[PDB]
């Protein structure tokens, strides 16, 4: 769909214009999901190996719950700039062109005739 | 006034406390069916004020005393109502209860299991007085379904007895095709007049009352076992002779009979429901007066004579005289 | 008991086969009382809403639906 | 402590009970701003809830 | 609602990390507790809902089977316990793991402010059920059951996740809270009678409509007790709550989409109830009256009125005390003969007296006994549809005939008669088992003090 | 059976006693409220409307 | 012949090893604590204070203000003769209707 | 318990109507 | 107590106890026993806990909710309008419910109240409860489980049309 739009400036992961965004915060509800995600699969990875679950390798432990915190903090900063470049187009492409959107003149339901179903 | 209704619950009251007393035991009990008698007769002394002093004046009232529900135009309310019918009945109802409790700790004496009985007994009487008392016919209909339910647990007593339970289930298969009616009773009333107190029924005074009073009909078919509907009270015999002594032969089986005297205001002013109550009561008094002049075990022919007396009874609510018919109920 | 109870109910399907027989019974007494009722109160429905629409049912204290 | 499993659950629900409080407060944009409910604030108030 | 969503999910690490004589007591101590904080949601008011956030809401619909759910947990690991004695510990800890996840799936279904995370909701239910069933039921044919119940669902949840997106991208929203107020009426055409079906067959199933129940005699019978609890208590009650949702939406066409439904529930009931006279299993002949209940629930669903919605969600919180109370008596019976024939143990009630009485109790709720909330619903039911066509009275009297001849059939088959001979190893009631009878009875009697909470969002 | 049902009645009793005693205290010591006008100027709190004091610390604490 | 299987195990009788046993557990120590946190947890709980605070709900969706409202409303037109209900629940001032 | 035990199909042969009427515990000539 | 403007009693003519028998009755020796037994035990535990209650006096409000705009003044599809019209209207409709419950009140406990000669001497109530009855059901009946401020505003639109068309068609 956007594709045009991130074609002139090409692999590029976060360009400038996303630099004017608010970043996530370290608490983010959905980092500290994608942390929990590193946390289930440090225990899927002791539970595989025949491990203790809970208290063998917490340094691996560790590395699993900073890595997967480390690529979807990058992952919703993406995210949140490929949603703002959605509204950003369509709010110009809006502005551009009043014809195709004008403003609904809204009636208020003194006049507005709605039929009666009766439920009987 | 305040004696009265003071009064009035007490009787009620008094009627629940050995359930309570049964239901909060630890010991062996020193002879609780003598606390159950000496409490049935004492709740009919307490009874006899309220019948006195609606004898000196005529005094009825109503107590509406706990809201219970209100279903957005129908304010469900404890509400006992205090007339005649309740006045004359449950003294004579108490006086009875009071005679066969004495008689039931001599004849149940070898049981076991006799505070159960005594428990169950009492819960009957508590069911019926719900049902003579009763404003509005939800609670009408709980002390229905609570005598129908006491009734298949007495009948049904020596419960290793096949014919006992079977004679129990029939009751309750009968009794339910009366409450088929007496539903629609109340679907009439609620969807048509907007209440099942009867203030407002007799109040509105409903001219095309066919169709409830048919439900009414068939509710008092099952329940005073009429016609088409009469076999689960010869049945019903299987029962402990106090059970066949105070349900089904004295108190329990006036119910529809009770039902449709309560109901008089419409049942006066509709002459086919008046004709249906007759020849469905000739009905019944006849065949079931015929049935009992060939019987031998003696319990079955007492059960086809009380069969026959509330076929009696509902002829002359038939003929329009609802208060000879309840005359005939107390007598 | 156990040959009695495994009869009942599990060995209905694995010996039954789809004939005249069934087929009519199973249309006599599986879509028949369906018709019958959808009949009977689709035309009493529509007597009643036919009398409410033009005045002619006594709907006097009726407000509890 | 020798019964820390017990918090586990209660302190679950004072910390979920918290968030709910913080999430109201998230969802202010109309107190005291509502037609049936609008009102002038007593003195020694700020909000109207919280 | 995320202070009931927190709670449940501690409990996963209080089950993982208990000892493990301790896994048992500790999760029914805190679900005791969860269930005691779900009072709290009946903070509700006679016009607006308890709208918590943009995510989550409670109105007077949802929050009796929150109550209802959130109780069901401490009662179903009280139930769980015996039969799994020794089972092996960890998976004991993955069969509480599943009920939690349930519980957890099952208090933001109910509360799903929009009706897309109501669907995801609404079948991540499945898993939980399917992964029961098929892995602590007893026979063999929980794995066809298992099929049964996961495929009938599915097929019929399938059209409306189309639907449901198709709503999304007509009215702009799935929110309930917006479309009470930006609902268009629906009118007659075959692409609405196609959307009507895709919005209500799922619920149908769930329900569920009879010709469409046959998944329930075997999924509610082959299932662990745990199972059949949950399923019989709430998991036909998603599709009755997602009738009062969507039916919303799918005005005027439901006055006449309703009549073919309704002929399959007035007829149903009168049919499954039937059954119930003749099922040698117990555990079935339970399993059938089930459908017989709710098919009075999809009537009073159809017929959308505001008594009918009333008696239908007080027929739902009745039904779901009274059908998970007469799986705990069967299984009671079950854990003793080892047989769900119901012919087999006879004259119980010379053995095992107060068992009896919790039978007769759950025997009388079961056939409407008033003033039980089993009649209540019942009879508000009885009287919409009095006032839908006066002639239904007749399929229902005729019902609460059958209604009463199967329940206290039940009650004498099992408890009354002469005792079997040749069956010794009858033992006493157990402390838990009479624990749970009242668990069940006990709340059920409560609420005929006070059962204006049980009756929905228009009380 | 008669184990059971004295340890249901005595766990019921066990808090159902001080229930009963403290909403009799509250009855008569603390005592139910009474219908007033609203002063003018005057702004209730929410769970100063309601009758019965369980009622008010009910809708203050918790509601 | 056929697998090398387990023989059916007996069923175990919780009173054999302990006379005084609830039913919950094996281990007697357990299982009478684990009745106690059932029968605190909930009669002692969840019944007795669940039913008080039911009880005491506090106007439970504004029934009993919505009847001490409609006596204020009445009490305010039995007094100025106005009846006691419009047949019209918007002021007919104020809906216009479409024109044929 | 097991499966020959357990109800089968319409016996059709004589030997398979025998083997149905000792699995009944029955004679033939009643079966 | 209540008001006896909404909750109308008239006033009570009991005759005179004009005893013509030599036989004491039975009832005046148990109401002066009800009097000394009952009724002035009962009478100072109230006192007393009347005076403990006048110890902490303390009170409660009746709400008053002021009158939002109705749904016939809301813009379609404004849901920040039409909430609160839709809130004021469900009031309006539980209030509304409620008055017909009190007009149900009074008619019962007048034909309690007059007896046997409850059909003359109940005409107004009877009136005014057939009045409000055709009121509620011209208001609110047929709405449906899913009523609205929208579905009662179609209803009344179409008994206006149906009026109008009544009005010109005998005119
Ligand atoms: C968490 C979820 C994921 C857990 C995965 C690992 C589980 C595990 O290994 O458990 C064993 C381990 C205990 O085992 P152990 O005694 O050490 O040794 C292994 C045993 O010997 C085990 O004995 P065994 O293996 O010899 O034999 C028994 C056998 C028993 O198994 C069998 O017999 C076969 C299976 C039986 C039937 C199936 C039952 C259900 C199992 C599957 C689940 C299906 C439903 C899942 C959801 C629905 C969708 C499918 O197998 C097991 O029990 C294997 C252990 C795994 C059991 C649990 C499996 C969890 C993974 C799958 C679910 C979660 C992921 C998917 C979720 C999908 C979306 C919701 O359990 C735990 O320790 C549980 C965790 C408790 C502490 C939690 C602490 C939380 C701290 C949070 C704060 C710190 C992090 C901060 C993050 C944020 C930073 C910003
Ligand atoms: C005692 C032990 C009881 C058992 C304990 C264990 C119970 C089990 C565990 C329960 C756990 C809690 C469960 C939740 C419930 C919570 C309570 C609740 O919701 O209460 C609601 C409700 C309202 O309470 P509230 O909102 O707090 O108070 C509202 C008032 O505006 C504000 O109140 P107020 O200020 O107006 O009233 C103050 C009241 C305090 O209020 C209370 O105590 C009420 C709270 C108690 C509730 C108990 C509920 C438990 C169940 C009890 C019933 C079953 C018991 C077992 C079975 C017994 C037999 C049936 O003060 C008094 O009671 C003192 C007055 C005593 C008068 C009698 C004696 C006077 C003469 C004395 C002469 C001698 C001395 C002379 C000199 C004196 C010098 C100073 O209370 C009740 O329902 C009370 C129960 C009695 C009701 C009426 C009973 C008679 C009715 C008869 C006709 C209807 C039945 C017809 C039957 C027909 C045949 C079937
Ligand atoms: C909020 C405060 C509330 C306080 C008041 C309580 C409100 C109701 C709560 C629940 C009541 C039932 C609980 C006891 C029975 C269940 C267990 C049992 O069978 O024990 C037998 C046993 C005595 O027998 P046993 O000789 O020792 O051994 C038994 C034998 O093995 C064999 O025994 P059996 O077979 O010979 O005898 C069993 C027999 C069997 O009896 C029957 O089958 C006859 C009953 C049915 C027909 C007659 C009644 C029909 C309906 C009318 C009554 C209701 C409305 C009345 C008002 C006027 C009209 C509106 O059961 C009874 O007679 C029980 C009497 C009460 C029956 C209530 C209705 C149950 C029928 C089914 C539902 C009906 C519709 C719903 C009604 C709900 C009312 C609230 O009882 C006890 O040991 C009592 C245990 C503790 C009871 C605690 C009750 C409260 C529970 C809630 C706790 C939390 C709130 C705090 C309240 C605390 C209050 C102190
Ligand atoms: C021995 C123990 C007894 C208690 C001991 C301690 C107290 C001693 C005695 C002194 C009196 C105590 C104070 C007075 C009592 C309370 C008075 C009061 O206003 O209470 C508030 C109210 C009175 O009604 P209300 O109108 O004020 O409030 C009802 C609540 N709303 C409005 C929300 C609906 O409640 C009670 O009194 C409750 C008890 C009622 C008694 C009867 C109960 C019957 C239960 C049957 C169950 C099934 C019925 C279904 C069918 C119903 C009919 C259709
Ligand atoms: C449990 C088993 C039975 C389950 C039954 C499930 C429901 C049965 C009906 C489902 C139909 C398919 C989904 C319909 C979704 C409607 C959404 C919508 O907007 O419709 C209007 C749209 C209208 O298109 P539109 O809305 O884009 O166009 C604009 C509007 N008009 C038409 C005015 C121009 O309908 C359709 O496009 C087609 C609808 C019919 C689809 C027919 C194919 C499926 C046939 C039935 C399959 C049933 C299940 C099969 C599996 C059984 C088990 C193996
Ligand atoms: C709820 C949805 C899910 C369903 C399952 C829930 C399971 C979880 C359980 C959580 C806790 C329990 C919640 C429900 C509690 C229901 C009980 C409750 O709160 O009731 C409030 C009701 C409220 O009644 P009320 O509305 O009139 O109260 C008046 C209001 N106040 C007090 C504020 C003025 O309490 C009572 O009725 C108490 C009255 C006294 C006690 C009862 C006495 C009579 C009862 C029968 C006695 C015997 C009579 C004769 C019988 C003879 C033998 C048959
Ligand atoms: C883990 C992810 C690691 C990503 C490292 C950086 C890679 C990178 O720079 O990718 C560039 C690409 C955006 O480039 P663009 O031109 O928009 O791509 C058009 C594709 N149709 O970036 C992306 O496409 C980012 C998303 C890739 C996700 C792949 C794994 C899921
Ligand atoms: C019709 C008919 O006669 O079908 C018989 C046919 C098999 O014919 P057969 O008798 O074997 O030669 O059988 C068939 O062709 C299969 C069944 C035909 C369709 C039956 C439709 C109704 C089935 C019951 C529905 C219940 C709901
Ligand atoms: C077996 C298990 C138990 C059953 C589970 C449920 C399965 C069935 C679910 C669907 C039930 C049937 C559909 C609902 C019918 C509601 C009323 C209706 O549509 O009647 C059929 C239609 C009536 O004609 P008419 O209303 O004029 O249609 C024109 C619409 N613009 O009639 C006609 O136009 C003639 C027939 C046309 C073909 C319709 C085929 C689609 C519907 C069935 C699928």
């Amino acid at each position: 769909m956007m594709t045009g739009r991130q074609a002139r400036a090409p692999l590029q992961f976060l360009p400038d214009e996303a630099r004017s965004l608010p970043p996530p915060k370290l608490t983010d509800p959905r980092l500290a999901y994608i942390g929990f995600l590193g946390y289930c699969s440090g225990l899927i990875d002791n539970a595989i190996r025949r491990r203790p679950v809970l208290s063998a390798g917490l340094h691996r432990q560790f590395l699993y719950i900073t890595s997967f915190v480390f690529v979807g903090y990058y992952l919703l900063k993406r995210q949140d700039y490929m949603y703002a470049v959605r509204d950003h187009d369509m709010f110009s492409y809006i502005k551009s062109h009043p014809e195709d959107f004008p403003e609904k003149d809204k009636k208020t339901y003194r006049e507005v005739f709605e039929e009666f179903h009766p439920v009987r | 006034m305040n004696l009265f209704s003071s009064l009035t619950l007490v009787t009620l009251i008094l009627l629940t406390m050995p359930i309570a007393a049964i239901n909060f035991n630890t010991h062996k009990f020193t002879n609780y069916p003598l606390y159950v008698k000496t409490t049935i007769s004492c709740a009919f002394i307490t009874s006899m004020i309220p019948t006195m002093m609606f004898i000196h004046t005529g005094q009825e009232m109503i107590i509406s005393n706990w809201h219970w529900l209100t279903i957005q135009t129908l304010k469900l309310s404890l509400s006992f109502k205090m007339d005649f019918f309740s006045m004359m009945f449950v003294p004579v109802a108490l006086f009875v209860t009071w005679s066969i409790m004495e008689f039931s700790m001599w004849y149940m004496h070898s049981d076991p299991n006799i505070n159960q009985f005594f428990k169950y007994l009492l819960l009957f009487l508590i069911t019926m007085l719900i049902l003579v008392t009763a404003n509005n016919l939800f609670q009408l209909f709980i002390g229905w379904e609570g005598v129908g339910i006491m009734s298949f647990l007495l009948i049904g007593w020596w419960y290793g007895r096949t014919d006992a339970n079977t004679a129990a289930l029939q009751a309750i298969l009968y009794n339910r095709i009366g409450d088929i009616g007496f539903i629609l009773a109340m679907a009439w009333f609620l969807i048509n007049l907007n209440t099942w107190d009867l203030q407002q029924i007799f109040m509105l005074n409903p001219n095309d009352s066919n169709l409830p009073l048919m439900g009414l009909i068939l509710a008092a078919t099952g329940k005073s076992a009429q016609f088409g509907l009469h076999p689960w009270l010869p049945s019903a015999m299987e029962g402990p002779t106090p059970v066949s002594a105070l349900l089904h032969s004295s108190t329990m089986v006036v119910a529809g009979i009770f039902l449709l005297i309560r109901f008089y205001p419409l049942t006066e002013n509709n002459k086919f429901g008046q004709s249906i109550m007759l020849c469905l009561g000739a009905m019944t008094t006849l065949f079931t007066a015929m049935c009992a002049l060939t019987q031998n075990d003696i319990k079955k022919i007492i059960a086809f004579s009380t069969s026959s007396q509330l076929g009696l009874m509902m002829v002359t609510i038939g003929i329009n005289q609802p208060h000879l018919a309840f005359l005939h109920i107390c007598t | 008991l156990i040959r009695w109870t495994c009869a009942r109910s599990a060995n209905v399907y694995p010996n039954f086969r789809p004939n005249t027989k069934t087929s009519l019974l199973g249309a006599l007494f599986g879509i028949g009382p369906l018709i019958f009722w959808y009949y009977v109160f689709k035309t009493d429905r529509d007597r009643k809403e036919k009398l409410i629409q033009e005045g002619k049912l006594d709907r006097t204290f009726n407000i509890s639906y | 402590r020798d019964h820390w499993i017990h918090v586990l659950v209660p302190v679950g629900f004072v910390f979920g009970y918290y968030l709910d409080r913080k999430n109201d407060e998230k969802l202010a944009a109309f107190r005291n701003k509502s037609l049936l409910y609008k009102r002038e604030l007593k003195p020694q108030e700020e909000v109207t809830w919280k | 609602m995320l202070k009931y969503i927190i709670p449940t999910m501690m409990l996963m690490p209080l089950t993982w990390l208990s000892k493990n004589s301790m896994i048992w007591i500790n999760t029914t101590l805190h679900s005791l507790l969860i269930s005691l904080t779900s009072l709290l949601l009946l903070n509700q008011f006679g016009d607006n809902s308890l709208n918590f956030s943009l995510t989550f809401f409670s109105d007077s619909l949802s929050t009796p089977l929150l109550i209802l759910t959130m109780w069901l947990l401490p009662l179903m690991l009280m139930a769980s316990q015996h039969h799994l004695s020794k089972e092996n510990l960890a998976r004991k800890k993955l069969f509480i793991s599943m009920l939690i996840l349930l519980q957890l799936f099952l208090i933001m279904t109910f509360t799903a402010t929009e009706l897309i995370f109501f669907y995801i909701m609404f079948e991540a239910t499945l898993v939980p059920t399917l992964i029961i069933i098929t892995r602590w039921g007893n026979q063999t044919e929980r794995l066809n059951a298992g099929l049964y119940f996961l495929f009938y669902t599915l097929a019929g949840s399938l059209p409306l996740l189309v639907a449901l997106i198709y709503i999304q991208n007509t009215m702009g929203s799935l929110n309930f809270l917006i479309l009470q107020y930006w609902v268009q009426p629906m009118p007659n055409s075959w692409s609405n009678t196609f959307m009507w079906l895709a919005c209500m067959m799922a619920f149908m199933v769930k329900m569920p409509l009879y010709g469409l129940h046959l998944w329930l005699p075997k999924a509610h019978v082959e299932a662990p007790i745990a199972g059949s609890m949950v399923l019989a208590a709430i998991l036909l009650k998603l599709g009755g709550y997602g009738m009062m949702r969507i039916t919303l939406l799918l005005n005027p066409i439901t006055d006449f989409m309703a009549y073919p439904f309704i002929m399959l529930s007035l007829w149903g009931m009168i049919m499954t109830s039937s059954i119930c006279l003749r099922q040698t299993d117990l555990k079935s002949l339970i399993a059938y009256s089930s459908v017989s209940h709710m098919a009075l629930v999809i009537v009073a669903i159809l017929i959308q009125t505001p008594w009918s919605y009333m008696g239908a969600t007080a027929l739902m919180i009745a039904h779901g005390l009274t059908s998970s109370m007469l799986f705990c008596l069967a299984n009671s019976n079950y854990e003793r003969v080892h047989s769900r024939t119901m012919i087999l143990a006879r004259g119980l009630q010379t053995l095992l007296p107060l068992m009896a009485a919790w039978w007769l109790l759950a025997s009388l709720t079961n056939l409407a006994l008033p003033p039980s909330i089993n009649l209540i619903g019942e009879l508000f039911v009885v009287m919409s549809t009095f006032s839908w066509s006066n002639i239904t009275i007749i399929l229902m009297g005729l019902n609460m005939v059958i209604t009463a001849l199967y329940s206290l059939y039940m009650l004498i088959t099992t408890q009354r008669g002469k005792h079997t001979h040749h069956i010794n190893n009858i033992l006493p009631s157990f402390t838990r088992e009479n624990a749970l009878m009242s668990l069940h009875m006990l709340p059920l009697l409560l609420l005929s003090l006070n059962p204006k909470i049980i009756l929905g969002p228009l009380y | 059976d008669k184990r059971f049902l004295k340890l249901l009645r005595f766990y019921i009793l066990l808090t159902g006693i001080p229930v009963v005693i403290g909403i009799t205290l509250i009855n008569v010591f603390i005592g139910e409220a009474e219908l007033a006008e609203i002063p003018e100027g005057y702004v209730p709190e929410h769970w100063e409307y309601f009758k019965h004091p369980i009622s008010r610390w009910i809708a203050r604490t918790f509601f | 012949l056929r697998w090398q299987e387990d023989p059916e195990p007996e069923d175990e009788n919780l009173y054999e090893k302990n006379p005084d046993s609830h039913g919950y557990d094996k281990d007697p120590a357990v299982d009478v604590w684990n009745m106690r946190v059932v029968f605190f947890f909930g009669f002692s709980i969840v019944l007795v204070l669940g039913s008080t605070f039911v009880a005491y709900l506090p106007d439970y969706r504004m029934q009993e203000w919505a009847r001490r409202e409609a006596e204020r409303l009445v009490k305010y037109r039995e007094a100025h003769g106005l009846p006691l209900m419009e047949s019209n629940c918007f002021d007919p001032s104020k809906i216009q209707l479409p024109e044929d | 318990i097991t499966k020959d035990m357990l109800p089968g199909p319409y016996p059709k042969t004589p030997e398979e109507r025998a083997a149905a009427a000792k699995k009944y515990n029955m004679r033939v000539e009643d079966y | 107590s209540w008001d006896k403007d909404v909750y109308p009693e008239p006033p009570r003519r009991t005759p005179a106890p004009s005893p013509q028998t030599s036989l004491p009755n039975p009832i005046t020796y148990l109401t002066k026993a009800f009097d000394l037994l009952v009724d002035r035990p009962v009478t100072l535990v109230r006192e007393f806990i009347e005076r403990q209650h006048a110890k902490n006096k303390y009170y409660y409000y009746h709400r008053e909710f002021r009158r939002v705009p109705d749904i016939t003044e809301c813009h379609e599809k404004d849901v920040l309008c039409m909430f609160e019209a839709e809130m004021q209207w469900k009031r309006d409709y539980k209030v509304d419910q409620e008055i017909v419950n009190i007009i149900q009140e009074r008619l019962k406990a007048c034909q309690q109240r007059e007896g046997e000669s409850h059909r003359q001497n109940c005409a107004k109530e009877l009136q005014q409860f057939t009045q409000v009855v055709k009121a509620y059901q011209d208001r609110y009946h047929d709405l449906g489980a899913h009523y609205s401020a929208r579905k009662c505003l179609a209803k009344q639109k179409q008994r206006m049309l149906a009026e109008r068309k009544a009005t010109k068609e005998a005119a």
